[PDB]
């Protein structure tokens, strides 16, 4: 289970998206390494051009590659569902704008960890801070709250994300997840801990679609 | 599956305020948020304002600051106050629970007129 973490993971994400009626598509590459807690991805819109700031679509866009401490290797529940996998759902409520709905099968498939997502975007404002693309092109830490489930066989989590805005205010996005295995054999339902996670928002000098690259570093504890 | 009564429309003066409630029973642990959405005639439906689990509150554009939500955790029941009502808040209002997967809760819809 957690064999499959020893070492570097490539990674690919396949997303179909409809927010307010504007369909995309994003597809993404990369590679893992949980021993690091390292995350390393390049996202590229496939239809044109992303009808939504790419920071809002962070969290969408893998926390089987989380770095457990030795002392915490029981608790990681996201290693234990694999190979077949787990079923990740949210919504997010973008505060006084719209919400996100999204549900996501993350698998290993052959050597390659695989991340398939649909999102569903509604309520949100012509003219507010995510149609209008009035957020920063970066992210800032946060701490995510990972709780059993052990009606469903899984997790709950609950986090809030602060995104920076232009004009120096911050926009709050109130995230609900949990996340059920594929798989019929038995998973680590762990104690409360939180993942400490950092994102880092660059861009390809030579990619000419639009795109983001992201880093994550992604450790456990508590 | 969870049930959401409506109660408190019906005839209002400009001016003057209104309240709605909705109480949501059964799955009640799987609702993150409970709110209200609006129709007005010819247009389509709105969000209003939304409280999530966490407290959060969240309006759409008719909010203007003159409606407000709170919600009785204890008795399982949303509210929203209205105030400060004009002839364009006429509609139908919709209370709408909301749970992490695909798909939501909706109520039978409740009509508020506001006319002299
Ligand atoms: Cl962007
Ligand atoms: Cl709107
Ligand atoms: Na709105
Ligand atoms: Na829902």
């Amino acid at each position: 289970g957690e064999e499959l973490f020893t070492g570097v993971v490539p990674i690919l994400v396949e997303l179909d998206g409809d927010v307010n009626g504007h369909k995309f598509s994003v597809s993404g590459e990369g590679e893992g390494d949980a021993t690091y807690g390292k995350l390393t991805l390049k996202f590229i819109c496939t239809t044109g051009k992303l009808p939504v700031p790419w920071p809002t679509l962070v969290t969408t866009f893998v926390q089987c590659f989380a770095r457990y401490p030795d002392h915490m290797k029981q608790h990681d529940f996201f290693k234990s569902a694999m190979p077949e996998g787990y079923v990740q759902e949210r919504t997010i409520f973008f505060k006084d704008d719209g919400n996100y709905k999204t549900r996501a099968e993350v698998k290993f498939e052959g050597d390659t960890l695989v991340n398939r997502i649909e999102l569903k975007g509604i309520d949100f404002k012509e003219d507010g801070n995510i149609l209008g693309h009035k957020l920063e092109y970066n992210y800032n830490s946060h701490n995510v709250y990972i709780m059993a489930d052990k009606q469903k066989n899984g997790i709950k989590v609950n986090f809030k994300i602060r995104h920076n805005i232009e004009d120096g205010s911050v926009h709050l996005a109130d995230h609900y997840q949990q996340n059920t295995p594929i798989g019929d054999g038995p998973v680590l339902l762990p104690d409360n801990h939180y993942l400490s996670t950092q994102s880092a928002l660059s861009k390809d000098p030579n990619e000419k679609r639009d795109h983001m690259v992201l880093l994550e570093f992604v450790t456990a504890a508590g | 599956d969870v049930q959401l009564v409506e109660s408190g429309g019906g005839l209002v003066q400009p001016g003057g305020s209104l309240r709605l409630s909705c109480a949501a029973s059964g799955e009640i642990a799987s609702i993150i948020a409970i709110g209200w959405y609006r129709q007005a005639p010819g247009k389509q439906r709105e969000s209003v304002a939304l409280i999530t689990r966490s407290g959060m509150i969240t309006y759409g554009d008719s909010a203007q600051g003159r409606f407000t939500i709170s919600r009785d955790d204890a008795k399982n029941t949303v509210y929203l106050h209205m105030d400060d009502l004009v002839p364009e808040d006429t509609a139908v209002y919709y209370c709408n629970a909301k749970k992490v997967s695909f798909g939501d809760y909706w109520g039978q819809g409740t009509q508020v007129t506001v006319s002299g």
